[PDB]
């Protein structure tokens, strides 16, 4: 249990990411019964295992809404930030800015995912596992509804984080700005059913992200794909040379 | 479109001292006819064209007064199209257990699955029915009476898409064609906004569960805004029945979410609506 | 944190599922090796001593895990602290956990030092054999033989007298365990110890008013008879087994009928000559069929260990009447047992003794009413082929092969088909074309597949034994004429026959006589015949020359490889790629 | 790629034919391949004569080998199993493993249907889950088998006339078009058309009636005649009840119960039978007894 982190860092063959998930689940289950020295000994290991990969996409399959929420809450223990995220352009340590941008990206991703037609798994029985799954789904829906009412400042925080570049790293700042622009474009693309005159900002952010990925996206991978170009083409077609099918419309 | 001599020359189990090897036959076996419909492809649609032309000549009210300036188009009589829809409903499904114009809820479709399946089989055996729907969808208030056929076809398509394991829609060509045709018919019959006209267009490369959810949203919208003989007031300009929508919030939201989940392939279809 | 293991063990073990419990039992070893030796010797063991669970799988898990703590507590110098947990888990309500506990204790008792043994393990069993529940007494009696040679003679006498006192109980719920332990406990006892005190105990246990105790008393008896020498059998153990073999119950009689070969091989031949004859005869003339079947099953190997001075006499004078009276019995179990066991005494009696009385009983058990005895009398007919002349056994089975060749069951038919090739070559050729040809032609069209393949192999053996040109006009045309039926089974049978005869009939006949049939049976719409034809072509490939394989086999294989099925296509492609034809 | 996998399949079959189970990865790959294979099959598998239809095996590998020795080898003749080969048996994993191996190796030469025991709530209370936990140590092979059982077809149509299915008729089903329009990729519920198709039983009742098992209905002769006349069928094959001769005719030769599990639960001591249908739709009932061990 103690040498699990070193074993995962040495080789990702056995228990690559399931060990950290199990540790976080055990720490969350033990946190209800007055966890004195049980949750503190597992939250640090979970944060270390999450920072060893330093990604958000690969840490989304199993931790759908609650596990990743607890992981982010444990990782954000450095900066309290009781009020709204503001004044991020000042001199701040890099780990705090990283935590805030990761939290904003996670919130945007959950807000976008909570409105998908993704097919659900069919059920034809009733037992304790079904009740547990129903309770987990209800808790996830409640958390998503609570986070949706506070997502008004998330876009402003992402814009402020993408505008500033005082992270003492040009490549890291450019990657963070590109990620924030992609998240803002994805969030604005799903806000077309609310009101009009909003696709302009989405198209601008998409063009900025495309230019960034063309010049220099980041050092890592799994950050951009043809989805960005497709969203840019969709925003250009919605805004209105031309194509054969587009000329008629 | 749509005795003992041979049994004696090979008997006695080739031993002439024991019984037969088998123990009898069940029925007949090896059905002789086994015929398939392969009459012709060409010159078959022209018979349908002639029949539709006869029906148009029959329903169109006279007619021949040079309306407009040079593009006078005669309208279709509502009574003739209503009678056509009535006889079509009577020929396809003579049942009347759920022949009400009010669309029942979705779960209600889980009890009359046999009627929906027989309607789907009748539609797949004779494509002319679809063409007949194209005659009923011309008159606005005519399609409101032929609602049982549309409900049964939609329920059959939903039941087929719920039990479809293929990740691509092209694996079932007839079902996709029937879905697009049904949505186009119920949209051009002054019952659905053009968003549904774009939905049946983008059906070409959609996932099966996505198509099922879109058809379920269609069912919900038709349940809310039911096709009824009222709300089709007459216009003093021409004999056309204009439907003024007083549209679907959650339906448009579901459509937008389906379109956004597949931006990597349906990007150009977003700018159309 | 030193309290973290306790905090994670006090809650994870209390749950609703048992998989986590088994995982925790598996990880106790890692927890102990990570906590250190002092931390598991200080408070971990007293903490795990008083854990009384409710289910039983965790009990078996902890019982099998405690036996793997040899080098994780401190070694033989620190085995005195693992005693409280074992003595607490030994006194429970379940049974299998008690067996696991006694196995673990017997396994870990080898690495114990003799001084530590005599100092600590003796008080353990002394306090365990005096408990209130029967579980304690049943678990104490099994920890005496392993610690006997290491302790001194005083402790030996103490444990012996304590065992003698504890086996004087009134209810057999502990006497059963005591009797089961007498089997493995008497291995280390000397002669005087078993002559002085074990004989009275055995005589008191043999005279018990219960029947379940004799089940194990007979095992103790055969054990002490095998262990003791010859000079202490004819006056000590004989009366007990004699009075036990004629008890009012049939269980002890069945047990002594089963465990009789060890007795007759340990007491020697003379003791079996004096008084074992009546003891063996009274077990064959009872009303229960179990004892008779057991005696019949055991007499075969009982005769094997009999000297050649009075074997034939006692067989022709005493064994023969019992055999004759047991063969004509109405019960089917004893008849089947006799039919399955008596075909092993033929080499013992000799050649001139089978035709005397073995042939009548064999023919009687062969043509019987129930198939159970026939399945046994026909499955052991190969061991009488060497001791009896082939002509004699072929002539004796003539009035029976006219009916046993075609009956309801197929095992008898299988045995007849397997034994036929040893008879068709001796009865000449006229007998073959008289009845055996019809018999084989009827076997080739049987319903089941085992009889069909057996007849195929028999026809192969016959065509290898008789000749090639002989079957060219007698068997080949009749087999080839069967390939015209609407049934696919007969066609597959003919294909299998062509495959099995292509390697014996040379290559000249298989070129224009059997080859055109396989070539014309390729347009069969049945998908289960085309792959068989392809496999037949593959098999006859190396047999035929390259000219025939290149002239007509290659085009027909190319034509067969262009169909819609996948199995026949794969078989044809494999046949093409194995014969290097493409 | 294909030849090496075929040879591996033959080796797996030869290993299973000697009372030897496979490993975890081998069973996982076999279940995956069976999932990709059975996805193309519909609910009513169109089987073509000639065939050799069997009944319940209830996890009896020795009885399965006896059946193979009686009714021809598996690659030679066609086979049609109607479920119940996973529960109530000492060797249950070996039987289903051999069956699924023959299915993935001879997809056009053998067909297997789904029974009432091929589920997740029945295998846990009859010993199959216990056998998977004891033999393989963990409980992953059982999970793979229960996930694969959802892909097994429901019924089978032999020559367009014979209708083979485990349970029997259904009150909510009037034609085969309803059976073809069912989502078989679902756990067997306690009520519905699939539950009745997998839990029905024939009797001389007439009409319908609740079954003493707890699930499914009980039809009579008139219902069987109506179902056979409204679908062009001439016979309904089933395997859900324990018989003695092996085959039983009911409802004026309209329903055929074929129990191919000899010595059911090792306590009845009955026989077993299979029905071999030739090319001309001629039936032959081949009977057998439990092979000695
Ligand atoms: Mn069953
Ligand atoms: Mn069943």
């Amino acid at each position: 249990d103690p040498a699990p982190v070193q074993l995962i860092v040495q080789f990702l063959e056995q228990a690559s990411k399931p060990s950290v998930n199990e540790q976080n689940q055990v720490q969350p289950p033990p946190d209800n019964k007055r966890n004195r020295i049980l949750k503190l000994l597992a939250l640090k290991v979970a944060a270390h295992l999450k920072w060893d990969l330093d990604i958000l996409e690969k840490s989304l399959s199993v931790p759908v809404l609650n596990m990743l929420l607890n992981e982010l809450l444990c990782i954000s223990k450095v900066p309290p930030g009781t009020k709204h995220v503001d004044m991020d352009l000042a001199t701040l340590p890099p780990t705090t800015a990283m935590a805030v941008l990761l939290y904003n990206r996670w919130a945007i991703r959950t807000i976008v995912q909570s409105s998908f037609p993704v097919k659900q798994a069919k059920p034809g029985p009733p037992q304790l596992s079904v009740m547990n799954q129903m309770q987990q789904e209800k808790e996830l829906t409640e958390n998503i509804l609570k986070v949706l009412k506070e997502q008004a400042a998330d876009s402003i925080l992402v814009l402020e984080a993408a505008l500033k570049l005082n992270k003492d790293l040009y490549v890291h700042t450019m990657r963070t700005l590109d990620l924030l622009a992609m998240e803002p474009g994805m969030v604005n693309g799903e806000t077309e059913s609310s009101t009009a005159g909003l696709k302009v900002k989405t198209e601008e952010m998409q063009c900025q992200v495309c230019y960034d990925l063309g010049a220099a996206y980041f050092q890592q991978g799994s950050t951009n794909s043809a989805v960005y170009e497709n969203a840019r083409e969709k925003f250009f077609r919605t805004k209105e040379t031309p194509y054969s099918q587009v000329h008629i419309c | 479109g749509q005795t003992n001599r041979r049994h004696t020359a090979a008997v006695p189990g080739p031993g002439g001292i024991w019984s037969v090897f088998h123990a009898g036959v069940i029925g007949r076996g090896l059905k002789p006819p086994k015929f398939v419909q392969s009459r012709n492809q060409q010159e078959v649609i022209y018979n349908t064209q002639s029949l539709l032309s006869l029906l148009v000549h029959c329903c169109s009210a006279p007619g021949g007064t040079e309306c407009g300036e040079c593009w006078g188009a005669p309208i279709l009589s509502p009574e003739a199209a209503k009678a056509v829809a009535v006889t079509l409903v009577e020929s396809v499904c003579p049942d009347a257990a759920g022949a009400e114009l009010a669309w029942p809820p979705e779960e209600h479709a889980r009890a009359t699955v046999e009627r929906d399946l027989r309607i789907g089989r009748r539609f797949r055996e004779q494509p002319l029915l679809f063409e007949l729907l194209k005659l009923v969808a011309a008159a606005p208030p005519a399609l409101c009476y032929c609602s049982v056929l549309l409900r049964g076809l939609l329920a059959a398509l939903l039941g087929h898409w719920e039990a479809s394991r293929h990740p691509d829609t092209t694996h079932s060509p007839w079902h996709l064609e029937a879905s697009c045709t049904l949505v186009a018919v119920m949209a051009e019959g002054s019952l659905l906004p053009p968003a549904l006209g774009n939905m049946h267009e983008v059906f070409s490369q959609l996932a099966p569960f996505e198509v099922r959810l879109l058809l379920l949203s269609v069912w919900g919208f038709l349940r809310e805004h039911g096709p009824l003989p009222q709300k089709f007031i007459f216009q003093s300009e021409r004999g056309r029945f204009i439907r003024d929508f007083s549209e679907g919030g959650p339906h448009l939201a579901v459509l937008h979410s389906v379109l956004h989940r597949n931006i990597d392939r349906l990007g150009l279809f977003s700018g159309r609506f | 944190d030193s309290l973290y293991p306790i905090a994670v063990l006090i809650d994870e073990l209390r749950n609703e599922d048992v998989q986590l419990r088994l995982n925790s039992i598996k990880k106790l070893s890692t927890i102990a090796l990570a906590l250190g030796v002092e931390r598991t010797r200080s408070e971990l063991l007293p903490f795990l001593t008083d854990t009384i669970y409710d289910e039983d799988e965790v009990l078996l898990a902890l019982a099998e895990q405690l036996g793997t703590f040899t080098t994780l507590v401190g070694g033989p110098e620190y085995v005195h602290c693992l005693l409280p947990p074992l003595e607490s888990l030994a006194t429970v309500e379940e049974t299998v956990v008690r067996d696991k506990a006694v196995e673990s204790l017997r396994a870990i008792s080898h690495e114990h030092s003799p001084s530590d043994l005599e100092a600590h393990f003796v008080p353990l069993v002394k306090r365990l054999a005096g408990g209130d529940w029967f579980t304690s007494r049943t678990s104490a009696c099994g920890l005496f033989s392993v610690c006997y040679p290491r302790v001194s003679s005083a402790v030996k006498a103490e444990l012996r007298q304590y065992f003698r006192n504890l086996c004087s109980d009134d209810t057999p719920m502990v006497r059963r365990a005591a009797a089961s332990k007498l089997g493995e406990f008497a291995k280390v006892l000397e002669l005087d110890n078993v002559k002085s005190e074990i004989i009275p105990m055995f005589s008191n246990l043999a005279s018990d008013e219960q029947d379940s105790v004799r089940l194990l008393a007979v095992e103790a008896c055969v054990n002490i008879a095998q262990l003791l020498p010859q000079e202490d059998l004819e006056a000590l153990v004989m009366p007990t087994l004699r009075q036990a073999a004629e008890d009012k119950s049939w269980r002890v009689r069945y047990m002594v009928a089963d465990k009789f070969t060890e007795l007759q091989k340990a007491v020697g031949p003379e003791i079996t000559k004096t008084d074992l004859v009546p003891a063996f005869q009274n077990l064959m003339k009872d009303c229960e069929a179990e004892v008779r079947a057991a005696a019949s099953h055991k007499v075969k190997e009982f005769c094997e260990n009999l000297s050649a001075d009075c074997r034939e006499n006692v067989i022709m004078s005493q064994i023969l009447p019992c055999i004759k009276e047991l063969v004509s019995d109405a019960n089917q179990h004893v008849k089947s047992a006799l039919a399955s066991v008596i075909m092993g005494l033929s080499p013992i009696l000799g050649k001139d003794n089978t035709i005397e009385h073995l042939l009548p009983l064999f023919l009687a058990q062969l043509k019987d009413e129930c198939p159970e005895v026939r399945l046994n009398i026909i499955s052991n007919l190969d061991c009488v082929n060497e001791v009896i002349g082939i002509r004699q056994l072929s002539q004796s089975l003539l009035p029976a092969i006219v009916e046993l060749a075609e009956d309801a069951k197929w095992r008898v038919r299988l045995a007849i088909i397997e034994y036929m090739p040893l008879l068709a070559g001796q009865l000449g050729v006229e007998f073959f074309d008289e009845k055996l040809n019809s018999l084989c032609m009827a076997w080739l069209v049987d319903h089941v597949y085992a009889i069909r393949e057996a007849a195929t192999s028999n026809l192969k053996k016959l065509v290898e034994k008789f000749g090639k040109e002989w079957a060219h006009a007698t068997i080949i045309p009749k087999v080839l004429a069967m390939s015209g039926d609407p049934n696919y089974l007969h066609r597959m049978t003919t294909l299998f026959c062509i495959n099995v005869l292509s390697e014996v009939c040379g290559q000249d006949i298989t070129t224009k006589h059997m080859l055109p049939t396989v070539l014309r049976m390729a347009g069969d719409p049945v998908a289960n015949v085309r792959f068989n034809v392809a496999k037949s072509l593959q098999k006859i490939g190396p047999i035929l020359d390259n000219s025939t394989l290149q002239s007509e086999v290659k085009p027909i294989l190319e034509k067969l490889t262009q169909d819609q099925d996948v199995d026949v296509k794969y078989f044809a492609q494999e046949a093409l790629t194995v014969l290097s034809l493409a | 790629d294909e030849k090496v996998f075929t040879k591996e399949l033959d080796q797996w079959i030869e290993q299973l034919n000697e009372c030897k189970q496979l490993s975890e990865s081998q069973v996982k790959s076999l279940c995956e391949k069976a999932k990709e294979i059975l996805t193309k099959e519909s609910n009513v598998q169109e089987v073509r004569c000639p065939v050799t239809v069997c009944g319940d095996v209830h996890g009896q590998f020795h009885d399965l080998m006896e059946l193979f020795r009686i009714g021809g080898k598996s690659p030679d003749t066609n086979y049609l199993f109607m479920g119940d080969y996973v529960d109530r048996g000492y060797y249950s994993v070996e039987t289903v493993t051999l069956l699924v191996a023959l299915k993935v190796r001879y997809r056009e030469r053998i067909t297997i249907l789904r029974g009432n025991h091929e589920s997740r709530q029945i295998t846990q209370v009859y010993g199959f889950y216990d056998e998977c936990l004891r033999k393989y140590g963990n409980a992953n092979v059982w999970k793979y088998f229960t996930d694969l059982f959802d892909y097994l077809p429901l019924t089978a149509l032999v020559d367009g006339q014979i209708f083979c299915l485990h349970g029997g008729l259904s009150p909510s089903i009037d034609t085969l078009d309803h059976i073809r329009a069912l989502d078989r990729l679902q756990e067997v519920p306690h009520e519905g058309p699939m539950c009745d198709l997998l839990w029905s039983d024939p009797d001389d009742r007439g009409g319908w009636g609740i079954s003493p098992r707890g699930a499914g209905y009980t039809f009579g002769q008139d219902i069987s005649e109506t179902f056979n006349h409204a679908n062009g069928l001439t016979l309904v094959s089933r395997a859900h009840q324990l018989v003695m001769e092996g085959y039983n005719w009911c409802h004026d030769r309209n329903v055929v119960t074929i129990f191919s599990a000899p010595n059911y639960c090792y306590r009845c001591g009955n026989q077993a039978a299979i029905m071999e249908l030739d090319d001309t739709l001629k039936y032959s009932f081949l009977q057998f007894d439990p092979a000695p061990r």
